[PDB]
Parts: structure tokens; sequence; C-alpha cells
């Protein structure tokens, strides 16, 4: 288990492309905003990168409970909501979720 | 069944000998008033293939009348004396040309039931449609057949000053009008038995009619119960995807239930 207290920094791209770098920092420059001149592939050059701010657990054993016993599907079912509102299951060029189940009931194939 | 000519005090039915959940097909029936059952008595009952297609036989205990068994296919040769009738009409008309009423309805001839002797035609025209300017006004046969000017009294002197004309048609015309009018005919021998049981009754909320409905059908059972048996050899119970599913398709259904109320 490492015992660094480096920061870590990750740096999105100032043109909106979602593109990142990641690095770290020292605790004293907590509150230092870094910024580089770093390539980008979404734009095929140079631009501009800078720090964000970046502001339980579901495990095998919860998972195996919640779908056996479905006491707490909510937790689940929200990550399905948030697919679904994202764009997953359109049924066409989708070779991993291309629909919610098969036609017997299945979710399938399994693609994680 | 029985509570479309009154108040019903009781039906029993016998069971089987051999089988007390079945019947022997004997059963009784106890109305209220004396003029009830016997207005019920008056024809027989015919049940759909669900039913293996029975006609029902009943006999009054107080009076010994029976209903009418041969009803249906008195019936069906009524109908089709009707449109051997309406055929030699228009093949009168075709020959001599216009005639007038009381001499064309002479010529006339039906088939009695059931062995199909020739007959005066004035029953068939009676028991399908009432009388004669009800046949001539009532379709098909007002397309076969035009009256023209030139109670039992009045029928009477009313076609003692008409002749009666033909619409020309061509032959497969008038042989679809045929089929048509027997067509028609038929579907009227239907209503009279399948005459609807709620006719002059007051509405039934909905909890009564889910209590009619539940004599005959069952609702499905809960998809919540349902659920448990997606066997585990194959599915993974309480599954996320197909959860979604089941909450999309009931939104999709209270959406269109919206839809109908707006």
């Amino acid at each position: 288990r490492s015992r660094s207290k480096r920061l870590f920094v990750q740096l999105k791209s100032a043109a909106m492309t979602n593109f990142c770098y990641v690095t770290r920092k020292s605790p004293e420059k907590k509150n230092f905003r870094i910024a580089l001149r770093k390539y980008d592939p979404g734009v095929n050059k140079h631009v501009m990168f800078y720090e964000a701010r970046l502001p339980k657990q579901i495990t095998l054993s919860l998972q195996r409970y919640i779908r056996w016993t479905g006491k707490q599907v909510k937790l689940l079912l929200d990550k399905v909501e948030k697919a679904w509102e994202y764009g997953r299951f359109q049924k066409y060029f989708d070779n991993q979720a291309p629909l919610l189940t098969d036609r017997r009931g299945r979710a399938v194939p399994r693609y994680k | 069944f029985f509570g479309k000519f009154g108040i019903v005090e009781q039906v029993r039915v016998l069971p089987h000998e051999r089988d007390p959940y079945q019947t022997c097909g004997t059963a009784y029936v106890c109305f209220r008033s004396r003029m009830a059952s016997l207005r019920a008595v008056r024809l027989p009952v015919h049940l759909p293939a669900s039913l293996h297609n029975r006609v029902l036989h009943l006999r009054h205990l107080g009076t010994d009348r029976t209903s009418d068994d041969l009803f249906y296919f008195r019936r069906q040769q009524a109908i089709s004396n009707l449109v051997a009738i309406a055929q030699q009409l228009y093949a009168y008309l075709e020959e001599r040309g216009p005639l007038p009423a009381h001499r064309a309805l002479r010529l006339l001839f039906e088939r009695s039931y059931p062995r199909l002797a020739w007959r005066q035609a004035g029953f068939s025209v009676r028991t399908c449609c009432g009388s004669w300017l009800g046949f001539f006004s009532r379709s098909p046969f007002n397309e076969l057949f035009y009256l023209a000017r030139e109670t039992d009294r009045e029928e009477n002197a009313m076609l003692e000053k008409m002749v009666i004309f033909p619409h020309l048609l061509s032959r497969e015309k008038l042989q679809a009008l045929l089929l048509r009018a027997g067509r028609l005919l038929q579907m009227d021998l239907q209503n009279e038995l399948s005459v609807h049981w709620r006719t002059d009754r007051p509405p039934l909320p909905d909890w009564t009619q889910k209590q009619i409905q539940l004599w005959q059908h069952q609702d499905p059972l809960p998809e919540e119960l349902q659920i448990w048996s997606r066997t585990k050899d194959y599915y993974k119970i309480h599954e996320e995807r197909f959860l979604f599913k089941l909450k999309l398709k009931k939104e999709r259904a209270q959406a269109k239930q919206e839809m109908k109320q707006q």
C-alpha cells in the first residue's frame, strides 16, 4: 500500500473534447491550478489543459444479495436508468448491450 | 340467461351419477312469476361451441308447455323460401313484364318444413318480414323490385292498386343480391337467439362486473410473485435490465391510459 501524500490532478482539455491527462502535485500546492499546453487528438493539435475541482461500494457480495433477494434493487436500477438516459440499448451498431433483454428475458450477451 | 324474463328465485343443476362435479344434463329453474316462467318457456336455448353447441329444451311443470326445438331450422327453411320467392317474382317480371301486385303475389309458392311440400307463399314473408310491404321495403329486395301506385284490410287495399316493376339487373348482381338477402336474414335469426342479457336492466358497478368476469376467467397473477419463477440455472433473478423493462412497459401503459382519459 503506497504511503505517498501527493495529490492526484486531472487536466481536462479546454477544447471541450473531454480528453484528459493525469499527474500528481505536492500537497503544498493544493490551491495552485495547473495548466499546460499539450496535444489533443480530438482537435489534432496543442490546446490548453486545466486542472479541475473533481468534487457505498457495490461489491460482488452485495450484487449477489440484491439479485437473489431484490431488497435493494434501486441501487442497480439507477445505473440501468443512467445508461438508458445516456443512450445504451439503441438496437443498432452496438455489440455490447444492443438490447435490454433477449426475447426470453435474459440480459445477454455478457459484455463486462 | 333466465333473468331476462323476470326475477329468478332459484336455479339448480342435478349432478352426474358418476361425477358430482359434472351435471347429468338436467336443471330446474324456479321463477318469481307465472307470466315470467311462461314467457321463458317459449323458445329453446342455443349454446355456443364452448358449451358443446347444445340446444337446451325447456318444459313448464305447471302447464306442460314445451320449447320450440325446431324454431332455428324452420326459420332457415323460411329464409330459403323467401329467397326462392324473390327469384320467382323476378323471373315472372322478366317474362310477363310489370304485373299488378294482387296478381303477381298469387304466382309465388314456398316449400313447407321439413318435407318441402308446395304451398302458397304467405308464411315465410310474415315470419321473416311481417308483411309483403315489409318484404318489398326491406333491403335488398327493394333493389330487385319497385312498388308503384297506379292493418290487414289496409294491406289488401293498398296492394290491390299497385304494379310491381323490376330493377333491371345482370345475373351476377342478382345472384349476389340473393346471397346478401340470405345472409341478412340469417343475422336476423341469430339476433333473436342471442339477445343481450343486460337489456332493460340497471348499470353495474366495476366491482360487480369483475365478480361477473371471475365466474369465467381468472386475473393474471401479480408480476412480483411471477418473477420468482425465473430459474437460477439460466436467469439472474431480480435482474436490473428486466426490472427496468417492466418499469418502462408500465410507464408506456400509464401514458396510453392518460391519453385515453384526455
